């Protein structure tokens, strides 16, 4: 009983943490670098069809 | 890299 409330208490204090927003910021970086690698190549299309 | 996550987001 002891050893299952001491890992609620973990469980609860990693919930409250400030500590989980790593996902949410590494991975829209690489998904927005992807959007303007797409962007540019759209540009660079739109300027061969102009041309 | 946070200068190329402030100009992307």
């Amino acid at each position: 009983i002891l050893l299952g409330y001491a890992g609620l208490m973990l469980l609860t204090n990693v919930l409250k943490a400030i500590g989980i927003w790593g996902s949410w910021v590494i991975a829209p970086v690489k998904l927005i670098f992807a959007i303007i690698k797409k962007l540019m190549r759209t540009v660079s299309c739109l300027m061969g069809k102009l041309m | 890299d946070r200068g190329r996550q402030v100009i992307h987001e």
